[PDB]
RNA sequence: AUUUUUUUUUAUUAUUUUUAUUUUUUAUUUU
């Protein structure tokens, strides 16, 4: 029914088949976290205003600084206390006028939440380069 | 005769792995119920090279250091193969080493640490917590460029339970291991950056199992010949 | 229709014919897996600057530490962990600013991804063999 | 009378094949389904030199050691061959071995160890996991250029399944190898770094499927005659 | 009757052929299509010789021990030659003999063993592998200078097919016979190094083609008279 | 047209014939196998140091250990494991800078990989043989 | 208008001993 906005991010790039399986999330448990975790860092990229220090790349807020603030928020439990961290650190915005986007995002904020930490600490650049993916091509889309 | 200790951290304990870049704790891994795991711990033979530094730091308190000629390797020079030694010098006699290409045996085998939520050590003292938790300080960005940099450890409260072990109980030996892990929980140290206040712990020594060692026995005053 | 750019890495080298078949995978499991594990490896050599340690020759970044790093991450589970390990291990970048490289490379990193470990054990020098051999030719051809 | 052996290890069992180099672990091949496989496998003659030096260590705390004159080779002197002792002495009666160039007969049978997932041993004790999955602690690096070793082993959750065997039911040898696997059951180890807390193991020792030894009886004090 | 086994092996069968040297497989030659090429295989001697020992420590287990007087020679002492006792001892009626210099006539005919890939047995149960992959396990090195030792060997997960067949469908032969299969389908052993676990098989009997034995008939309880 | 730098090794030693034929491999297919392993073993005695266990002979590393070492390298399959054991256990050194040697080894590990396992097999020390006159021989002419 | 019969290559042997990821680095300053 929904757009369900983290789904329209995806979709702009087909070439990368989905993770999780072909139509839900059956036989590993893993992989529903990496997906969970996929589109929580996914849903903080377009959350700021790209406010930060300007150079005419903003420095690669993509892996100059987002995977080491990203990692430092991710010493803490269980996610709230995360992502208030992130938060507090990186940038500074909650969400746009766009209340599909803060409601996904406060759905997500709480889950399992054990295994996701985890997979924020075990596999970090493989989602960086999902994030950079889907947020270069849907840039694209709007050029 | 074997050594149960028990040991309580009051510091963070950093322990390293094997531009402004991290570096890691080291782990290990587990099979506990099927599935493999990493869970940091200290290599088993770490705590053996802190204990034979502090025996040679202590066999040096009544022999004299003046003269030479650790850890050992092996050459050849005419291979001189009496050892005697061993009931004359108790510290390389129980800890091993090699000297002149036939490496010796050593009495002592000491098992690794395990800190973390398992089932492998011995009873444990408390209900436990989750695994993953070993979070990070962040350290010192030299500013001479501030270089930032980041080390990973243990938090200050972990406790740790590692055993010791010596098979034959015959002689001294066990009364100079007993020494040695008395300055060693008297004020012992482990990890990889003391020089910052990293890796302060206080431990106990229990459980002598076996055939215990007689008081007031000779530690090393054996009329010192100082031999090579 | 796309140039796939580790096609055009060993079209460098003819005097080389391939591993799999003439012009398809079939007749054999094991080549598929040597070659998805010969892709991977030769996408990283070329993702970093030769940043480390610095003599005339970079101290064969090859073999002085290369197999060394690769075989230590190889023993991990299942393949974005091993990248994980190798990328904080030994240099750390996740790719210049090409984006086929990029989306070869995220394509890549799941497979069958069991028998890709046992191929990095059970055979490793012929791999460093052959990305030595197409690394040094593919020099050679901007020199 | 066979003894089945379930084996649960508490460390990593290193078990060495035969410049900062690596140094691997022991594998076997199977032909399971057609196929061609490499798994690891601590060989079948290293659990009997275990129990080997078991035995020789327990028979010696009710016999003597003072005089003499293990692991036996042949050579002949005069060939001297009555061979009673085998009734007196019960170690080199099961064990095997060579005296004067006639290498003796041994009742034991042992079978090897197979942790990972085959079809060869008796009945699982859990769903399965994968196969390649032994992965390689890093050593020690001797720091006097601190040369960077490692080596290769099982992790500490791994399970063993074995079995040994005496075949014919007659006397007090049943009873002395029960002792023996009491021991081996209590505290014993199987690895190569033993020394560094590489090799500890828990075992049970079940199923004596046939007919079974009285308790109570004598293991060695038949009046130690102690001949050679 | 005949009977045909299929026998998977379930650890290595070291079988031997006729300073720190090396010691082969046996192997025998075929010429199949027109070449000629070396395939190992254990000789059917060799399956005989293991129901020898098995039938002849069956048939003690019902008949007295005590009193002697197995591989026979020939020699003659007065040359008493009537053998009625093959009706009356049914072990050396089946497996033939040496008495006083006339040898016995057996019964029992055994075809060798045929693991590789030929087409000399019978059916196939799987596709087929290649022919020279008989790689070798690497020995214990005595370590007393160890001695590196290396012995050759099949893989634990070889198939191999066999057929024995008694000809004279008669009496209670095949029923004894029966009973000895049935045994060595239980906990039948081949190879060389039983001792370490080398040789560890199991099989199955099939294919009785001819008139059948009767069920429940006298093993060898005919009041035992146990004649010389 | 290129030297086949296996070729100037067994150069040196005109005084042993060749094996497979005058010309050209023909009339024998046993004599092709036999000759690949040979001329696969002569491109690991001149890959080496000789960085093992000194003595003024270097302990015939030539039979005191290169046969047993070779041999049981020669009971894996099929011909890349052979050479990751090989070089794994003997000394382990790819190939010096010699492109020549690097392209020409890299080429031959893979053939019809059956019958070359066989060879070394069946036939070890005649091989041993050849390689032994041949290193002889080149060496002699540099002294 | 058989050179047929009978004839385990087998008992025994640990890849064991030895081996610190160590030493060095104010999140400084500016309202």
């Amino acid at each position: 029914t929904t757009p369900t906005p983290t789904q329209v991010w995806r979709a702009t790039v087909p070439e990368l088949p989905p993770l999780v399986d072909e139509a839900g999330d059956t036989g590993s448990a893993t992989a529903r976290a990496a997906d969970t975790a996929e589109r929580l860092l996914l849903l903080l990229h377009y959350s700021i205003d790209w406010s930060w220090v300007a150079d005419p790349k903003h420095r690669k807020t993509w892996d100059e600084l987002l995977p080491g603030r990203v990692r430092r928020a991710a010493y803490r439990a269980d996610t709230l206390d995360r992502w208030w961290s992130e938060v507090a650190g990186q940038l500074g915005a909650p969400a746009p006028r766009h209340r599909d986007r803060r409601l996904e995002l406060a759905t997500l904020l709480r889950e399992p939440a054990l295994p996701v930490i985890t997979v924020l600490r075990d596999s970090l650049p493989a989602l960086l380069l999902r994030v950079r993916i889907i947020a270069e091509a849907v840039a694209a889309q709007r050029g | 005769i074997r050594w149960d200790v028990d040991i309580i951290a009051q510091s963070s304990i950093v322990h390293r792995d094997d531009d402004t870049f991290t570096l890691f704790r080291r782990e290990k891994i587990i099979g506990p119920d099927g599935q493999i795991l990493q869970i940091p711990l200290i290599s088993g033979s770490s705590f053996r090279g802190v204990l034979r530094r502090v025996g040679e730091a202590l066999t040096a308190e009544v022999l004299g250091y003046e003269d030479v000629a650790l850890a050992k390797s092996a050459h050849p020079l005419t291979d001189e193969e009496e050892r005697n030694l061993k009931e004359l010098l108790p510290q390389i006699a129980v800890f091993g080493g090699a000297a002149s290409g036939r490496v010796m045996s050593g009495l002592l085998s000491v098992s690794k640490v395990l800190p973390e939520i398992a089932e492998l050590a011995h009873l444990l003292p408390r209900p436990p917590h989750s695994t993953p938790l070993l979070p990070a300080v962040l350290s010192v960005a030299d500013e001479s460029p501030l270089g930032r940099f980041a080390i990973e450890t243990l938090p200050a409260g972990t406790r740790l339970q590692t055993w010791a072990r010596l098979d034959n109980a015959t002689e001294h030996q066990a009364a100079f291991f007993d020494n040695v892990l008395s300055t060693f929980a008297a004020h012992g140290h482990l990890g990889g950056r003391s020089a910052a206040g990293h890796g302060q712990v206080t431990a106990t020594v229990t459980a002598t199992a076996l055939r215990g060692s007689l008081p007031r026995p000779t530690v090393d005053w054996v009329n010192q010949l100082a031999d090579d």
